[PDB]
């Protein structure tokens, strides 16, 4: 799809000064992000936008 | 200041309570009277003589 | 009165 | 076909009489013909010679075998054989049932055990419920060692609570050994929880140390994994009373029993084999030739081999040849030298047979701790509520308190409510342990001709220490038990239909009235009742065709129209007008408060904690945390 608004103009901009090359791309679950302890484990693991940067997605 | 308020003229009490607490007598350290006197002022409460005294 | 401290609707849960 | 073989018992020839017998037991859906061997001594020659000829002249499927004199490095022999000749084995007892952790690769030996880390849960779990967490840990120099030592801080880490380490000794506890140096670093320790993992001798060299360096007494409590304990069927001495240990089901059954429920397994497997494919694969057991690389068909078999159920026990076998998710109990021993359970252990949740740990003395006469006592209590919505724990993890939601209505058998609820908050922090002030159990008989109190029910009379006749929760004042109640000082003032109160001037309205004072006669609540064998009774009989008189169920029920009538006035405590009557449905109203209000009292926590006559906890709850009530629980529990809408 195609995106636009505020964060998009300040990435543009950031990305401008360091120059770097960006690839957008969304999330997949569309929850924020939070702690979660999966069944049977008490090993947390993180859900959401917050796991998708840790994994390394 | 309940008392004065109500009852001479031209004051009033602001709000409420906010720290409540209660009256009691004071005695010496384990002294042998506590006891009964405390079942007297149980007594008293129950029978409503403290109910006729505070109205009076 | 949606308060932020605490409401009496908020704090003890109604029905609707 | 199935094999069975025995070792080293009193001769069992009758016993393998009785298990070649049933050739159609009739219990199985299969009808495979049994027969047995028996090997004189264990040895290497000698197992591998009767196996080997065995399998390799009887055209066998599988085997299944029994344990011995309990010796160590049997069951590497036996991995070996079904690693060779690819024939599935099973141990039901003995020493040969020890998880043997890293098996060859291409075996399947499928031994009934439970692995050291499983078995260190139910530890830590049992430890959880009695609060102790001291963790002194002992653990000899075996070659097993270094599992443990790592296993318990695993499990450290994947627990709610913080376990506070204490501290970790290795010592020299074989045969042969400096006995001085050992002596003065376990004299040197001071920690009301030991856990050692040890072997039978080394368990029975390093208790009679303890013994020795005072360390044995009614203080401490020991924990030891099913390594140790032996035979469980001949415990010596120096053993210590109240020694703990988790052995898995079956912990008391009969030899013949396990070897009839290994055949139902085989059985079991075979016919789940059949329903899929059909057959029941041919044998391999070229135990001369030794041929054989992977082979898909027994492959397939052993995979279908792995699970199982039987009626209510099931042996869900892991990859590792140790079954996973057991229903382990818990065994200790009790005053007469004679191993007892104490609790069970089903699907992740732990039980108890005591609700305190009972703990012994040297002249066997048991004691209970200065800083501990028992308090009673029971249910009002307001101040003490009860919620079965919920599903999720078997313990209840934090902020809550363990509490269990006794009446043997019990199913362990939990309390929240405004009282327990105030318990929970006069536990946190004045240092001590409590535990909280709910009452079985009437309410609050009575003295039908001495016979007091309820928590007054569970205080007065010495079966507890305290009792909290909706208790008031009066004068027939402090003459027989002491009180504290009030934290939550009430009185007596009347809830009418949103019409009277007080008590002493002739509506009250005089029940002659022709056409309305008024209707009063009065939930009887209560607070008020006694009042109101001694104080205006003929009240009392006319007061019988009233509603008396609960402070439920009464506040449907009125809503209804069956009844006109409602008289009862203040604290739950002015409060239970906070959230309705709509808003019904007492009359004027506080300035409508009869005989004015307050709660009071009961306590045992001339009982050292009344100056304890009087100067707390003098302090608590000075600096309006009192207020911060009433804003948080006692607050409604209208
Ligand atoms: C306290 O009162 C009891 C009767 O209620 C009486 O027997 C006793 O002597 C009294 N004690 C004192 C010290 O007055
Ligand atoms: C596990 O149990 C199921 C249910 O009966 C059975 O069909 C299956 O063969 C067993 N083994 C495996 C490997 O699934």
């Amino acid at each position: 799809q195609c995106c636009y608004g505020f964060c998009i103009d300040l990435l543009i901009k950031l990305a401008r000064t360091m120059n770097f090359t960006y690839e957008v791309h969304l999330v997949a679950d569309g929850k924020f992000g939070t702690q979660e302890r999966v069944n049977n484990s008490n090993k947390k693991e993180w859900n959401g936008m917050m796991g998708e940067l840790l994994s390394g997605q | 200041l309940e008392f004065e308020a109500s009852q001479k003229c031209d004051l009033v009490t602001t709000g409420e309570l906010f720290f409540r607490s209660g009256f009691g007598i004071g005695m010496r350290k384990d002294s042998p009277w506590k006891q009964n006197v405390s079942l007297s002022i149980l007594k008293s409460h129950e029978n409503g003589f403290m109910e006729d005294l505070d109205k009076t | 009165r949606i308060t932020g401290i605490n409401d009496p609707r908020l704090r003890n849960p109604s029905d609707k | 076909t199935v094999a069975v073989v025995f070792s080293s018992s009193g001769p069992p020839q009758a016993q393998f009489r009785a298990r070649l017998t049933p050739q159609s037991f009739l219990d199985l859906p299969l009808e495979i013909q049994p027969l047995t061997v028996g090997v004189n001594t264990t040895n290497p020659s000698s197992l591998l010679t009767q196996i080997c000829g065995l399998l390799g002249a009887a055209h066998v499927h599988g085997i299944v075998f029994e344990d011995n004199v309990d010796t160590e490095a049997v069951a590497q022999i036996l991995d070996f054989i079904s690693s060779q000749t690819h024939v599935p084995i099973l141990s039901i007892s003995g020493g040969s049932a020890v998880v043997l952790t890293p098996k060859e690769p291409g075996s399947a030996f499928l031994q009934l055990g439970v692995s050291l880390e499983q078995q260190l849960q139910v530890l830590f779990k049992v430890l959880e419920e009695y609060d102790w967490s001291a963790f002194a840990v002992i653990t000899s120099l075996h070659p097993g060692h270094a599992l443990f030592l790592e296993g318990v801080r695993a499990v450290a880490d994947a627990s709610h609570v913080s376990w506070r380490l204490l501290d970790v000794v290795t010592l020299e506890l074989g045969p042969g050994g400096p006995r001085a140096r050992t002596q003065r670093l376990l004299r040197q320790l001071d920690a009301p929880v030991f856990v050692a993992y040890c072997s039978r001798e080394e368990a029975e060299v390093l208790f009679a140390e303890a013994a020795q360096a005072g360390l044995v007494g009614p203080g401490h409590v020991w924990l030891v994994p099913n390594l140790a304990l032996g035979s469980t069927d001949a415990p010596p001495a120096t053993f210590p009373v109240g020694l703990i240990s988790v052995v898995t089901e079956s912990w008391r059954l009969s030899l013949r029993q396990k070897v009839r429920d290994g055949v139902a397994i085989l059985a079991l497997g075979a016919h789940s084999y059949w329903r899929q494919h059909g057959t029941l694969p041919a044998p391999a057991g070229d135990c001369r030739v030794h041929p054989g690389p992977v082979s898909p068909a027994r492959e397939a078999f052993y995979r279908h081999l792995l699970n199982v159920t039987w009626e209510g026990r099931d042996f869900s076998f892991s990859p590792g040849g140790y079954l996973v998710q057991p229903t382990m109990v818990v065994i200790a021993l009790n005053r007469h030298r004679l191993w007892e359970m104490v609790g069970r252990w089903e699907h992740g949740v732990l039980y108890m047979k005591y609700p305190v740990w009972p703990r012994y003395s040297a002249s066997l006469q048991p004691v209970v701790d200065s800083r501990h006592l028992t308090v009673a209590t029971l249910e009002e919505r307001p101040f003490v509520i009860v919620e079965s724990p919920d599903p999720g993890t078997g313990g209840c939601v934090p902020n809550t308190v363990p509490c269990r209505r006794q009446s043997a058998p019990y199913t362990k609820l939990c309390c929240k409510g405004f009282c327990i908050d105030i318990l929970k922090k006069l536990a946190r002030v004045v240092k001590f342990s409590y535990d909280l159990y709910l009452v079985t008989n009437g309410k609050h109190g009575k003295r039908v001709r001495g016979v007091w029910n309820g928590m007054i009379g569970e205080v007065y006749y010495k079966r507890a220490d305290m009792a909290i929760g909706s208790l008031t004042i009066n004068e027939e109640r402090s003459e027989i038990v002491d009180f504290s000082v009030p934290f939550v003032e009430t009185g007596i109160s009347v809830m009418v239909a949103r019409t009277v001037s007080g008590l002493s309205d002739k509506k009250f004072q005089r029940p002659q009235d022709q056409y309305p006669p008024f209707r009063f609540g009065t939930v009887p064998n209560g607070s008020t009742e006694r009042n109101i009774r001694s104080n205006y009989r003929d009240m009392h008189t006319h007061m019988v065709k009233f509603n008396q169920r609960s402070v439920e029920d009464a506040l449907t009538s009125l809503k209804m129209g069956k009844l006109d006035a409602f008289i009862y405590d203040a604290a739950v009557l002015n409060y239970m007008a906070g959230k309705d449905e709509g808003c019904k109203l007492v009359t004027i209000g506080s300035g409508k408060v009869f005989a004015t009292t307050g709660y009071g926590i009961a306590m045992q006559k001339d009982s050292h904690w009344k100056r304890a906890i009087d100067l707390a709850l003098l302090q608590f009530l000075g600096d309006g945390e009192t207020q911060k629980l009433e804003t948080v529990w006692l607050s409604g809408i209208c």
